[PDB]
């Protein structure tokens, strides 16, 4: 039973430490590519 | 001041010498005769080598005894260790979906890995 | 037992992060390196 | 793997969002005895097993039955009477020396709690400045990223 809680509760916080990985690299990506639209564009 | 095995609180406990855990007697000399191992760290010992007061007050209302409190010994014995396979059961079920999700998280940080590096990549490459 | 993990698979993910970033910076120094030489030549037609 | 908890300074709309994208990828991927039987089956079935309700309620003038339930009475009640009398000679006294070892037992809990707390708080102390450490070096390397961005235009 614990030790099932242990794997559960050091998934569930890598998981939403993971998810935060995502949430960085998409508004990165996103800034990637208005700037070279509107650098290409001129 | 526990058992280390029941969740008792023991009348003669016993310490092993390999990994110091008192035991309640006759639950460590059930394990080693099922198997000659410590049971926390999974060493060897022996009956031998183990090394050896409480007060309740039983109730003013101490029949009852046959009857109500040895019922509901019983009774509580069963329905929590249903409850607890129940708990088991979940937690096996909310096993398969924390690692499911983890993994398709993995593949999303791959897919933007590729996508990120690319796409400053083709910044820099803009320039010339 | 969840702040021991987060620790330890964390402080792996930094060097990762950081070497990352540090070789990103490096071919940004390149382009930076050579832009400035086609500016110098421009003295040397002159 | 690398995302800063105590740096990045993140809304509820990115977990919304980032839950979707993890989401998505989700649309894609998809030894006892007879004892045991007896437990597991009375709760499930939710039904505890009768005892003898009989001692309690009883009857005069019934019959060989009732006189064999009439001795039983007498000779539990002495049972209980004199298991009343070695209780009140000792009294409180007994009561209260297990009271005494229970909180004996429930300090060393406590103690654990406290324990549990400082090694919790030593090992997010310690994360705390990497997070910071590494930060400063992301920020040093965007200062110079953009640098370069504006630097390779202004020579071409």
């Amino acid at each position: 039973l614990d030790s099932l809680t242990k794997k559960l509760s050091t998934v569930m916080y890598e998981r939403d430490a993971a998810k935060l990985v995502a949430a960085q690299l998409l508004m990165e990506k996103n800034e990637d590519s208005k700037d070279l639209p509107k650098s290409s564009q001129q | 001041m526990l058992c280390a095995i029941s969740g008792k609180v023991p009348r003669r406990p016993v310490l092993s010498p390999k990994s110091r855990t008192i035991f309640e007697k006759s639950l460590l000399e059930q394990y080693v005769k099922d198997t000659g191992n410590d049971p926390i760290t999974n060493e060897p010992l022996s009956i031998e080598e183990i090394v050896e007061s409480a007060q309740q007050a039983s109730l003013t209302e101490s029949i009852p005894n046959l009857l109500t409190s040895l019922q509901n010994e019983w009774d509580a014995i069963m329905l929590e260790n249903f409850k607890l396979r129940s708990t088991l059961d979940s937690l096996t079920k909310k096993l398969s979906t924390v690692m499911y999700e983890r993994d398709a998280a993995k593949l999303v940080a791959a897919q933007l890995l590729m996508e990120k590096n690319e796409d400053s990549k083709d910044l820099p490459k803009s320039s010339q | 037992s969840t702040l021991c993990h987060h620790s330890l698979p964390a402080l792996i993910e930094g060097q990762r992060k950081y070497y990352a970033d540090y070789y990103a910076y490096r071919q940004e120094i390149r382009s930076l390196e050579g832009r400035r030489k086609r500016l110098q030549a421009m003295l040397n037609s002159s | 793997m690398d995302g800063l908890s105590f740096v990045d300074k993140i809304p509820d709309g990115y977990k919304n969002e980032i839950d979707q994208l993890v989401k998505k990828e989700f649309a894609n991927i998809k030894a006892d005895n007879s004892v045991s039987t007896l437990t597991n089956a009375l709760y499930t079935e939710y039904l505890k097993q009768r005892n003898n309700k009989k001692r309690r309620t009883p009857d005069f003038n019934d019959d060989d039955d009732t006189l064999f339930l009439e001795e039983y009475r007498r000779k539990y009640p002495r049972i209980d009477t004199s298991r009343y009398i070695p209780n009140e000679s000792s009294e409180v006294s007994l009561l209260g020396i297990v009271d005494s070892y229970l909180k004996h037992q429930e300090i060393v809990l406590d103690t654990l709690l406290p324990q549990t707390v400082s090694n919790q708080w030593r090992i997010n102390n310690d994360y705390i400045r990497q997070t910071c450490t590494i930060v400063e070096e992301m920020n040093i390397q965007q200062r110079k990223q953009i640098n370069d961005l504006e630097i390779y235009r202004k020579r071409l």
